[PDB]
């Protein structure tokens, strides 16, 4: 499920009138058409931050797995964080990060190497050349991973009790028995085929890693979000080369070519084209942000129910009779293991 | 906002320019104001869609938390939900989720089952818990120890397949009578 | 109301020069002057304005007296001490109520602080004043608005400024205005209670963009920051041969319009001063370009079509024009980028007994599409005769521009030439006479590479520019690399510094300290830019070495990084949150604390069961 | 005429509406009126 | 409950410029104001 999108802070002054005093002065004739767009993008960025906060920051106290890891036979090494890795992420969590490629990290501070780009300057340098930047998320993908580690350790050592109040430790075999009892099968079934169910759990967990490894893209939703954002941004920057019926598409050119009282007409045409394109971008971003907010509210509900407890609602937390759910952080989204 | 017209006042540029002169400026003002109004309408549509999403969420919350007990965790407030009370607010609703939250807890001990005589006993409902020397059965969200009797537990097993079983004596109210 | 204005105001906490008296320096005047003084009864009469204060340029005088004023506009000579000695070409006298007012409470203790503001915006000399009976001994710091008194459309040139003195037997507070944005708080009675500048402090700018006087705790995106260029480089090609404009202009047999001689101009430097010199201009109307800005442009190719035509026909020659010349003789294309030059030539196209050498076409089978010559003598058909000859119904197509030294203005032999340029993307062989400065790399500069204007940072490259390649771009069609015309090397181009400034402040009811965050920029770059004073932002927030923090989200100035971890109070980005914490109070940034570190007591047979319970009512909105 | 919908041409400021006495505190140089959204609110009567 | 709406796939090129080469060339100067709309409606149909 997607949880957030790339945060942008479009500045219309630089985007529409690159360091042009005359263009800025003519833009002031359009009223507060700009502060609206800046405010809308600010609201979208704050909304993305709130979405990630709702989805992941569900547990006030950060829990940790016990130093020893023997959960009655259940093998959780695939979703528990790896101390060896510098990033401290799960093996199944690493695959998602390596299977999603962000066009612009935002947290690069790439200025200084656009001159050093040597080759053709890339999308990020081009976007910086025309007032189009990306803010980074408030929650880094390292502390989000620690939120997910806390959520996972809370559901394997304390069952669902930590989702209500104080986290009460309970052996995993007994938690399994209680989840089973929650769907109408008595505990004796689990306590009589504990080894078999542990083997099935280990096999399923192991074979989901390969199912994600070998598949072309099962994360098509998150990559879809990333592609949609990058593609909207690329269409935005591509509108800077459209004449819109003017003599030329370069403000510095038509300013250096025509004297002000004549160039005002062409600059006005450029304003009325670029403002319309920017408003199109802002409206599409608002619609996508509403969709992503709906998806993130759904993901937060799914976390709060499937993870912090057993859900009696059929087919909501995966297909079949739900038992638990282990969240795993993904780039601009969350991945559940029902 | 002039929008690139001579002036931003309709009654002015009408009284200051004959129709042909005013027409062009009037067209500029119309194309500016109409565009601003479309922006406002689109923002209102998006905000109304968001508010409708929030209102459907509120309606679901009312129908579940208020008119009943919700078994879904962290939906009707944090903790085990008990009941809710709506409160009308300006352009919205305010809920008072009354929630049951546990408190002070004690390590005791636990075992999946109790083997009395070659047969495994499991709790009918609740946990098998131990003071430290006398095994007990009790509910899950409250410590109410009870003597382990044949009605508190159901027997199914062979005392050899359950991992973690503990030797203890169960009680039956029929042998005495 | 919290109305926001943009006009000339004295910048807050700016420089004001305080004078004394016991000779009378001539203060320069520009963009308005803030004037203030504090005297016992009267020692300052008025002011003198104008340029050079002599009998060659109009000047001003606003001398006051006991009962009225003496505002006038004249060309006085001097007084070197009545107040002048020349009123020859002098008008626009003016008399009204005296500007100075003095009241004393039976004691000379009160010294009214008189403040004045003047300006000369589109003429209309504006004067503002306000007398505060408060003794101004120590320049007061409370707010006091200024009311206009008079406003007279003077319409002269004012650069210098002086003042007058009184006779007898601590004042002169002067400041200079600047174009700044102000936010003004209007009282319920219509007066102004408090105003805040919008280019002084990060707090002031946030307060401006969040129009209010109380800014709640949070982070506000206000503006952006840009490294303004320091040097401006222009790199024009390695050619110095002046263009052949002289040859075509110094010609005498300018061909007729039916055969418009078209010369190609390339591989030369076009200095249009020679265009001006051999030209008693009559019509220099230019379409694609401004004739003023012609020495700073580079054109791929320049055409010059020369043809002598009649008086009305020059106003008849233009892009997509019509008529006997603009339809069958010479038609300029609609999207013409260039212009026409026309000057009377009655000495070279005339002689006694008359001259009929020139020609012009009146009869063509159809319209002439732009830029076509139609040299041909075919008799125009009328009716349905294939007639080949002259007479009636058989007309020789082209008629004669007979020229003699005696015609009216509508008929004199106007010498018309047109210049057509191609201002598109391609190596320009023709450029203006602008000198080629040196090349500076790794420094934000304005470049004019072969007429390609822009701003950014340039440096060496490891591209594989093919020999014919001249430009660079990206999938977004933005000029990336430019080959140096005089070095034949590849230079990448960088954004200037473009970023984004977000001010991080707690509520103004708490403290005035703020934290500034420049988005997506290495803080070394903004530090050198600040030290070079090339940053567009003018609010120079302090940097003591302890308030700099290269965040993953930009860099933070004005907050010190603490290695502790607290709850997130003001979100910054990338796991950083700012808050106002005690030391004795300052702003600190820290990596957010996700929660209290807890470890569960999981074991094979250990379980936790709550022996008690609580009822908590939470609220959801 | 006050308290009646009229078309006004106050000193070249055209418009329509209803006028009445106010308790404003117009400064002696004050001539026009407005509001937060910059719309003409009050006009000083040229002949009164 | 509605589950889907009509899947529309308007083409801007014809909708604005009915088989007019001049209008197509003038539209080309507006950049990718067309591919955006086509992609948006295609996404809408796929989502339906
Ligand atoms: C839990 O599951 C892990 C899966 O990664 C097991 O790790 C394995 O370690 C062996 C080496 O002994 C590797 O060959 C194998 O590929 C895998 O990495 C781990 O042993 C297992 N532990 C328990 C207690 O079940
Ligand atoms: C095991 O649980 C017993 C509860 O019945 C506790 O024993 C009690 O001990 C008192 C005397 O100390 C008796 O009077 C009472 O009837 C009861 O048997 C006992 O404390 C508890 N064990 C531990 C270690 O707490
Ligand atoms: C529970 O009690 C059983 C008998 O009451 C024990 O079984 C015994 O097991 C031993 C071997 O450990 C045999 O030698 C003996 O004959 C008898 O079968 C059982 O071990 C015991 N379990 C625990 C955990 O105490
Ligand atoms: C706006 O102007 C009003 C008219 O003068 C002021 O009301 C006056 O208040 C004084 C006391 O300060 C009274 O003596 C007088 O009768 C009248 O009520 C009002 O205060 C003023 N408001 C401001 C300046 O904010
Ligand atoms: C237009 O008239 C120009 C000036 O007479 C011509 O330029 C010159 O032409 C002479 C030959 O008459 C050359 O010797 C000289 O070098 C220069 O080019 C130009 O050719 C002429 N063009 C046309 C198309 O008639
Ligand atoms: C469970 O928790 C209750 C409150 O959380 C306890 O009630 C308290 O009772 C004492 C008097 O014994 C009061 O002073 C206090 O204010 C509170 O009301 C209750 O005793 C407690 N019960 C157990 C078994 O722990
Ligand atoms: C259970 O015992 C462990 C072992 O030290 C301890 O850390 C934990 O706090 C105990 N839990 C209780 C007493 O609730
Ligand atoms: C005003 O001038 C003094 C004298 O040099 C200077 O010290 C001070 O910094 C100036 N004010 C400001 C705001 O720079
Ligand atoms: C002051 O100026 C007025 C302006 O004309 C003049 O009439 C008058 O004589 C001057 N002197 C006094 C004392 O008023
Ligand atoms: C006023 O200006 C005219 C301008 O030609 C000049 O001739 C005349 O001498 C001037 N009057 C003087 C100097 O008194
Ligand atoms: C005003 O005076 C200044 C100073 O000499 C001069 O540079 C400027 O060109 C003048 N302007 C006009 C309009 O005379
Ligand atoms: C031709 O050149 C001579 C050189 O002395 C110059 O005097 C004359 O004005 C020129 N004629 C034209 C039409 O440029
Ligand atoms: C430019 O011209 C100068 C002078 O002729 C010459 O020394 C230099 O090598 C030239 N550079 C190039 C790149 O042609
Ligand atoms: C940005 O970060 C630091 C601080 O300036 C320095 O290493 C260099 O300027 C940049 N480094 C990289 C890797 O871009
Ligand atoms: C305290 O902060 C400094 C950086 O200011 C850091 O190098 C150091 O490791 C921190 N100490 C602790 C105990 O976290
Ligand atoms: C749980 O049992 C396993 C296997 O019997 C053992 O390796 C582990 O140390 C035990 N842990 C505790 C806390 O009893
Ligand atoms: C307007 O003029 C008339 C006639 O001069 C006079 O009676 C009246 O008082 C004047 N009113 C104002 C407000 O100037």
């Amino acid at each position: 499920l997607p949880v957030s999108m790339t945060k942008t802070s479009v500045d219309c002054t630089m985007y529409i009138c690159g360091d042009s005093t005359e263009c800025s002065n003519l833009l002031l004739q359009y009223g507060s058409f700009c502060t609206q767009l800046k405010r809308a993008l600010t609201g979208i960025a704050v909304e993305q931050d709130k979405n990630t906060q709702e989805v992941f920051a569900q547990v006030k106290q950060i829990y940790k797995t016990p130093p020893i890891k023997y959960f009655g036979g259940f093998n959780f090494s695939q979703i528990l964080p790896d101390p060896s890795k510098p990033s401290k992420r799960s093996p199944i969590e690493d695959l998602l990060f390596n299977k999603v490629t962000l066009a612009d990290a935002g947290f690069i501070k790439q200025y200084g190497d656009c001159l050093g780009d040597i080759a053709a300057r890339d999308l990020i340098c081009a976007q910086k050349f025309n007032g189009l930047t990306v803010l980074p998320p408030l929650l880094t993908d390292e502390m989000i991973a620690q939120y997910t580690s806390a959520l996972l350790a809370g559901t394997i050592t304390s069952g669902w009790t930590f989702g209500a109040g104080p986290a009460l430790q309970i052996p995993f075999p007994m938690q399994m028995a209680y989840r089973f009892n929650g769907i109408g099968v008595t505990q004796n079934v689990l306590y009589e085929n504990q080894k078999l169910i542990a083997n099935q759990f280990n096999s399923a967990i192991g074979k989901i890693q390969d199912s994600l490894f070998s598949t072309p893209s099962a994360l098509g939703k998150l990559q879809d979000v990333v592609n949609h954002n990058a593609q909207a941004l690329n269409t935005l920057v591509k509108q800077l080369s459209s004449k819109f019926g003017a003599i030329s598409s370069v403000l510095n050119d038509i300013l250096s070519r025509l004297d002000p009282p004549e160039a005002e007409v062409q600059i006005d045409r450029l304003i009325t084209g670029r403002l319309q394109s920017l408003q199109t971008y802002v409206t599409q971003q608002l619609i996508r942000a509403a969709e992503i907010r709906a998806s993130a509210n759904l993901a937060a509900t799914k976390m709060s129910e499937c993870v912090l407890g057993q859900s009696k609602r059929v087919d909501f937390c995966g297909k079949g009779y739900h038992l638990m759910s282990f969240p795993q952080s993904a780039p601009h989204g969350v991945v559940f293991l029902h | 906002s002039k929008f690139g017209a001579i002036s931003s006042v309709l009654n002015d540029i009408l009284s200051r320019l004959d129709p042909p002169e005013a027409e062009v400026q009037i067209d500029r003002l119309i194309t500016g104001r109409l565009q601003s109004l479309q922006t406002y309408v689109t923002q209102q549509l998006i905000r109304a869609a968001e508010i409708r999403a929030s209102a459907n969420l509120a309606a679901t919350k009312m129908s579940e938390c208020v008119l009943g007990q919700s078994k879904r965790v962290d939906f009707c407030g944090k903790g085990y939900h008990l009941m809710s009370f709506p409160q009308s607010a300006p352009h919205g609703v305010v809920f008072l989720h009354v929630t049951y939250v546990p408190a002070q807890e004690k390590n005791f001990t636990t075992a999946p089952a109790i083997c009395h005589d070659g047969k495994a006993h499991f709790p009918r409902e609740g946990v098998f818990v131990s003071n430290g020397t006398h095994w007990f059965v009790t509910q899950r969200n409250f410590y109410e120890p009870q003597i382990i009797t044949t009605d508190n537990t159901f027997v199914s097993g062979n005392c050899d397949v359950v991992i973690g079983i503990v030797n203890n004596t169960v009680y039956d109210p029929l042998q005495l009578e | 109301v919290l109305h926001l204005t943009q006009d000339l105001f004295l910048p807050f906490f700016s420089n004001v020069t305080w004078f004394h008296a016991i000779d009378n320096p001539v203060l320069p005047f520009n963009d308005g002057v803030y004037f203030a003084s504090t005297e016992k009864s009267n020692i300052i009469r008025g002011w003198i304005f104008g340029t050079t204060l002599d009998s060659k340029t109009q000047s001003l005088l606003i001398v006051n007296n006991a009962t009225n004023v003496f505002i006038k506009v004249c060309e006085f000579q001097f007084c070197n001490d009545g107040v002048y000695s020349s009123a020859n070409n002098c008008t626009f006298e003016y008399v009204s109520q005296p500007f100075l007012m003095d009241l004393e409470g039976k004691q000379g203790n009160f010294k009214n602080l008189r403040e004045f503001v003047f300006k000369n915006i589109d003429g209309y000399f504006k004067i503002y004043s306000k007398h505060t009976p408060i003794i101004g001994r120590d320049f007061p710091q409370g707010f006091s608005a200024l009311e206009p008194l008079v406003d007279l459309p003077i319409g002269i040139n004012i650069t210098r400024f002086q003042t007058l003195l009184a006779l007898n037997r601590a004042d002169y507070y002067v400041g200079y205005l600047q174009p700044r944005t102000f936010l003004l708080k209007y009282n319920e009675n219509g007066t102004i209670t408090d105003a805040v500048d919008c280019a002084l402090d990060p707090l002031s700018e946030t307060k401006c963009t969040l129009k209010s006087f109380t800014v709640e705790k949070g982070i506000y995106q206000t503006s952006n920051f840009r490294v303004q260029p320091t040097e401006s480089i222009v790199r024009f090609p390695n050619v110095t041969n002046l263009c052949p404009f002289h040859e075509v202009f110094n010609a005498t047999r300018f061909a007729s319009v039916y055969a418009w001689n078209r010369t190609r101009i390339s591989n030369c430097v076009a200095d249009y001063s020679v265009l001006y010199n051999f030209a008693p201009f009559f019509a220099f109307k230019c379409y694609g370009v401004s004739p003023t800005k012609l020495n700073d442009l580079c054109f791929t190719n320049v055409y010059a079509d020369s043809f002598v035509i009649k008086g009305n026909e020059v106003s008849q020659i233009a892009p997509g024009q019509t008529g006997n010349i603009a339809d069958y003789n010479y038609k300029l294309p609609d999207d013409f980028t260039g212009c026409v030059i026309a000057w009377n030539s009655n000495k070279l196209d005339s002689k006694h007994s008359g001259n009929y050498d020139y020609w012009y076409r009146s009869f063509r089978k159809s319209k002439l599409k732009p830029f076509e010559r139609d040299i041909s003598t075919e008799i125009y058909q009328a009716g349905n005769k294939p007639c080949k000859g002259k007479g009636p119904n058989c007309y020789f197509p082209l008629q004669s521009y007979g020229f003699r030294p005696t015609y009216g203005v509508g008929h004199q032999p106007y010498r018309v030439v047109v210049l057509s340029f191609e201002l598109l993307h391609a190596p320009a062989t023709v450029c203006g006479p602008k000198k080629s400065t040196n090349l500076v790399k790794n420094k934000c500069v304005n470049f004019n590479f072969n007429g390609l204007t822009g701003t950014g940072v340039l440096t060496k490259s490891n591209k594989k520019f093919l020999p014919f390649q001249q430009f660079g771009r990206d999938i977004v069609d933005t000029t990336d690399a430019v080959r140096d015309p005089q070095t034949l090397e590849i230079l990448d181009i960088t954004p200037c510094s473009f970023g984004g400034v977000s001010v991080i402040t707690p509520g103004t009811n708490t403290s005035n300290q703020v934290a500034v965050l420049y988005q997506g920029v290495n803080c070394t770059e903004v530090s050198v830019a600040i030290h070079a004073d090339q940053l567009t932002p003018t609010w120079r927030v302090y940097s003591t070495g302890s308030n700099v923090f290269q965040t993953r989200a930009g860099c933070l100035i004005g907050a010190e990084y603490v290695n502790n971890s607290y709850e997130c109070d003001i979100p910054i980005g990338a796991g950083i949150c700012a808050s106002y914490q005690t030391q004795s109070q300052s702003i600190i940034a820290y990596t957010m604390s996700l929660g209290a570190e807890n470890s569960v007591a999981y074991s094979n047979n250990s379980i936790a069961i709550p022996t008690n319970f609580t009822i908590s009512v939470t609220t959801e909105i």
